[PDB]
RNA sequence: UACGGUGCUGAAGCAACAAAUGCCCUGCUUCCAGGAAAAGCCUCUAAGCAUCAGGUAACAUCAAAUCGUACCCCAAACCG
RNA sequence: CGAAGGUGUGCUGUGAGGCAUGCUGGAGGUAUCAGAAGUGCGAAUGCUGACAUAAGUAACGAUAAAGCGGGUGAAAAGCCCGCUCGCCGGAAGACCAAGGGUUCCUGUCCAACGUUAAUCGGGGCAGGGUGAGUCGACCCCUAAGGCGAGGCCGAAAGGCGUAGUCGAUGGGAAACAGGUUAAUAUUCCUGUACUUGGUGUUACUGCGAAGGGGGGACGGAGAAGGCUAUGUUGGCCGGGCG
RNA sequence: AGGACCGAACCGACUAAUGUUGAAAAAUUAGCGGAUGACUUGUGGCUGGGGGUGAAAGGCCAAUCAAACCGGGAGAUAGCU
RNA sequence: UAAGGUGAUAUGAACCGUUAUAACCGGCGAUUUCCGAAUGGGGAAACCCAGUGUGUUUCGACACACUAUCAUUAACUGAAUCCAUAGGUUAAUGAGGCGAACCGGGGGAACUGAAACAUCUAAGUACCCCGAGGAAAAGAAAUCAACCGAGAUUCCCCCAGUAGCGGCGAGCGAACGGGGAGCAGCCCAGAGCCUGAAUCAGUGUGUGUGUUAGUGGAAGCGUCUGGAAAGGCGCGCGAUACAGGGUGACAGCCCCGUACACAAAAAUGCACAUGCUGUGAGCUCGAUGAGUAGGGCGGGACACGUGGUAUCCUGUCUGAAUAUGGGGGGACCAUCCUCCAAGGCUAAAUACUCCUGACUGACCGAUAGUGAACCAGUACCGUGAGGGAAAGGCGAAAAGAAC
């Protein structure tokens, strides 16, 4: 049956990568608390 | 031209395996790795100039790290890059 | 610096070795020391197929806290503890108790 | 070897510095990766003298 | 947005009380227009938008004054 | 012939018929429901440059960098 | 000359408890009298870990199907080789895109993983392996749409949007046959090619744009005609006469 | 010609049986409907929570929907167990 | 500082050093790829693609530097239009982003409580947003008080759960006045006399002290048990040092230290002194903050829910007097008292801990204490925001088991 993860690599990085985290307001409020949570990796980019 | 401080920098290692063997005893080809920002008008400048034999043309491809593991600890390699350096009729090494 | 140091000879004030005078032949950065002739452990290692293979038990020396050992004043003739003065620019150690230059 | 290259001219610095790269490092590295070279401080030493020719080189030209 | 260029008027809030006194958040709104003032001076039209007692102030101080004003807190007209 | 193969040599290499959903075909006929854009490409000149620069043709010579390239891919390698 | 703790025994108090001591343990314990409490668990479909129970029970994942000989091995229904048998064959074959990311190939190991065994493996360990002017990306151009100098707007954050700038799933230059590696190949090698730019020489010469025109430039259905891929048969060639 | 007819791919899901600690958190097998169209599909884009989208079922919005998910107010409150 | 070193798992190999250019520690420098505000254009972060200028004795290719936007200032240009403005180009200076809490401001819930609920509460809390500093804010009476007086702001203890507000329910809750911490006043609206007169600010220098490496640092042996002694027993010594940690069991005297006494080539923080620059003292006279105070309507803040409601703030409409004047004194009037708004600056007491050092605990000791004693915000889960583990201890020494 069809699930509901059928991964692509581009609209992985278009929606949630990081130039598109940083492209606003809140995205950088995420990437400012994985960071200060501390995290091996902020986006998810590769 | 390429400076020659550039130029020693980019060739890094022989490549000794049997494909670069048989490249050698077969081809002409001399198999090296080479740095991996390095271009190949850099990698035929830098044999032309630091072995003084005639370079007919460079092919480079780059090769991809393994990951490994010690013990439950995962690493990956590292990439690097191989250049085949085809020579001309008259060389040795 | 230092109270015990390279090539020095000094006795062993505890266990095992008490009493046992012999010369330092080397000093590891944990705060220990290799004294030749003195803590003898009995390894036995095995015939790696490398370099050469000696097999068998192997009596070397063990390391010895510098604490358990004292630089043998060898004037008396018992263990002694050290000072550092300064003599024309150079800290020298001394032995206490006769306060003579080591 | 500290003074010894602060008391050159440019182009000296510039001679042992190509010479440092030509004659040592890169004989060195084709050497130590072809099975040879049981010697193997002297990769250390060469690549650290380098640093002081390029960093007394640096001190020389300008500031 | 609604600030009047003279006076400085923002929308401030408040409550819609009613009969029951039930509290509702509301604005109150400045009555900005924007009008085309005559600079004798200049020799121009600068237009503004001023609230309906910015151009009361306009009237008393005079308009060279008030864009001396605007020129001094460095809002641009 | 380390029987795994490795080299050497190597004849004929045509015709008839059938034939696509591929090609001519971005065609042709027809029908309303009336069927992307912009560049490369070809041309026209304006400002300018005009015995220079540029254009065209032939010849020679140099360059064409960088990254991907394994392997699965209707699946034991992807989503479950 | 042996603490706490653990595990027995004996004595003792109305009880919660206390005391002594054997063995294990191997370094801490604490009277008395006061002081403070994360101060006492059998229950909360309590939380966490461990271990039972059913129980050596159901099951071992398409009813495409196996049989034998030989090899390797400590051991072979399963691995390798061979001969037979069966299954798919508009797929259960072949080539990719997406996605994965070394699973590829070779040697080596059988702990765990593999619903069994395993000498085998997409497992462990090590080494090797991906070669481009022509394939694809990058690049030039754009659609939907995004972002957007100024700008208009909005309590602030911010919304919208002009110029522009990005954005393929579309438009734009060029390579084919044969051979080769254990593992790459339109990339390596052999042969034969083609494309676009730079520079130089020579001959002729009006060239020149974020500007004008053409072109690119593009629907559904249907119908034949001409072909080819491909196939069948004959001829030819080599082999067989069972 | 045709929201034309029969019928594969392709899209669907009418019946039955199995399965129901499944091979599978919705399938398999045997039949079944559409199959040039209001079709189907790939790649990208847009719409967002009292909001979207809806040939309308309160359906769908990441196995969640008479108001998603995450985090916070927050140890809500619980005359009840 | 130094006789030993080349960081750890983690041993090796190859070496460096031992009286000073091994190594280690500190000050100041040098280098500091790529991404990221990311800033030359773009982008799916760590990649793609440039333009301009300078230079390159093989300049058919390389190397270096600059090129973002915005604000301010200046220069040169420059439309419709003549002058001119808009605009354009270049240069100079500044900004941009991150960060735990504290602080000010712009917005701002609901669950809950009222044994229902709507006024009310929760609560100007949570949260969102803007801005700033080492603190911020406030602040030098148009303030109280009360016919006596006090004398800016802020913080603490009372006042006082008081007066009051309140579907007069639930609840909310002052001030006056008192005691303390700390204490500081000034400038412009404006001319003349007069000048550098105190004042601070920016810098140099000198002194003092502190930080960033360090140095010296007392005093014990014998015997018994024991694997081992620091323990038992016996006899000594130190102490401005018996804080603590380690050492083969429990060490003042074995080791590192502690008390104590010293140390800086260099870079710095603070405090005096001093040089220069800027800045202005002080005197006389004058002025003494207008769409403002007040008002009507709507709303909010004041403990005060419009009520008899003073006072403050203002969205809207209006609108004075201006020292023979005006504000307040809790509706309001008169008398009396007090103060001078419509301009601004100002230390200390105060709040907080991302971060550093030292010390302390009738705090925890591996199901506790951080989620995390261990390569933990990891593995793993989720498209994503996000969620989020488990897992310590051989021995004194690997002597970690040759054969």
């Amino acid at each position: 049956m069809k699930r509901t993860f059928q991964p692509s690599v581009l609209k992985r990085n278009r929606s949630h990568g990081f130039r598109a985290r940083m492209a606003t307001k809140n995205g950088r409020q995420v990437l400012a608390r994985r960071r200060a949570k501390g995290r091996a990796r902020l986006t998810v980019s590769k | 031209m390429i400076r020659e401080e550039r130029l020693l920098k980019v060739l890094r290692a022989p490549h000794v395996s049997e494909k670069a063997s048989t490249a050698m005893e077969k081809s002409n080809t001399i198999v090296l790795k080479v740095a991996k920002d390095a271009t190949k008008a850099e990698i035929k400048a830098a044999v032309q100039k630091l072995f003084e034999v005639e370079v007919e043309v460079v092919n480079t491809l780059v090769v991809k790290g393994k990951v490994k593991r010690h013990g439950q600890r995962i690493g990956r390699r590292s990439d690097w890059k191989k250049a085949y350096v085809t020579l001309k009729e008259g060389q040795n090494l | 610096a230092a109270k015990i140091r390279r090539d020095d000879e000094v006795i062993v004030l505890t266990g095992k070795d008490k009493g046992k005078r012999g010369k330092v032949k080397n000093v590891l950065s944990s705060g220990k020391v290799i004294v030749e002739g003195i803590n003898l452990v009995k390894k036995h290692q095995k015939p790696v197929p490398a370099l050469n293979q000696p097999g068998g038990i192997v009596e070397k020396e063990a390391a010895i806290q510098v604490s358990n050992v004292a630089i043998f004043n060898a004037a008396t003739g018992k263990a002694d503890r050290v000072g550092f003065r300064f003599e024309d620019g150079k800290k020298v150690r001394f032995f206490k108790s006769n306060s003579e230059t080591i | 070897m500290k003074a010894k290259e602060l008391r050159e001219k440019s182009v000296e610095e510039l001679n042992t510095e190509l010479l440092n790269l030509l004659r040592e490092q890169f004989n060195l590295r084709m050497q130590a990766a072809s099975g040879q070279l049981q010697q193997s401080h002297l990769l250390k030493q060469v690549r650290r003298d380098v640093a002081r020719v390029k960093t007394l080189l640096n001190e020389k030209a300008g500031a | 947005s609604r600030v009047c260029q003279v006076t400085g008027k923002r929308p401030v809030t408040g409550n819609n009380r009613s009969h029951a006194l039930n509290a509702t958040k509301r604005r109150f709104l400045p009555n900005l227009h924007s009008h085309r003032f005559w600079v004798e001076s200049e020799k121009r039209f600068v237009t503004l938008r001023v609230s309906a007692k910015g151009m009361r102030v306009i009237d008393k101080k005079g308009i060279d004054t008030v864009l001396a004003e605007l020129r001094a807190r460095g809002e641009k007209y």
